[PDB]
């Protein structure tokens, strides 16, 4: 008889995401030494990164 | 030719061989249900049962 079909179930778990290596100065704004005025505000544009 | 007093008989003869081929048995073949659906993972068996 064939009763079934087998599979050798996992240990744990293991997930890896793509390196975040070549970082944008997104702390441009964090480090910056002076900022504008409130009504001055700056919009940093954050893109492909 | 049809005629009532007319008859033939053959003064010679030959042997032929031919050739009819015929298929006895298949490929013998068992599918898994569980495994078609996928492996690995409870929530095929559980909405599969």
């Amino acid at each position: 008889y064939q009763t079934s079909n087998f599979r050798v179930q996992p240990t744990e778990s293991i997930v890896r995401f793509p390196n975040i290596t070549n970082l944008c100065p997104f702390g441009e704004v964090f480090n910056a030494t002076r900022f504008a005025s409130v009504y001055a505000w700056n919009r940093k544009r954050i893109s492909n990164c | 030719a049809y005629s009532n007093n007319s008859i033939a008989i053959p003064t010679n003869f030959t042997i032929s061989v031919t050739t009819e081929i015929l298929p006895v048995s298949m490929t013998k073949t068992s599918v898994d249900c569980t495994m078609y659906i996928c492996g690995d993972s409870t929530e095929c068996s559980n909405l599969l049962l």
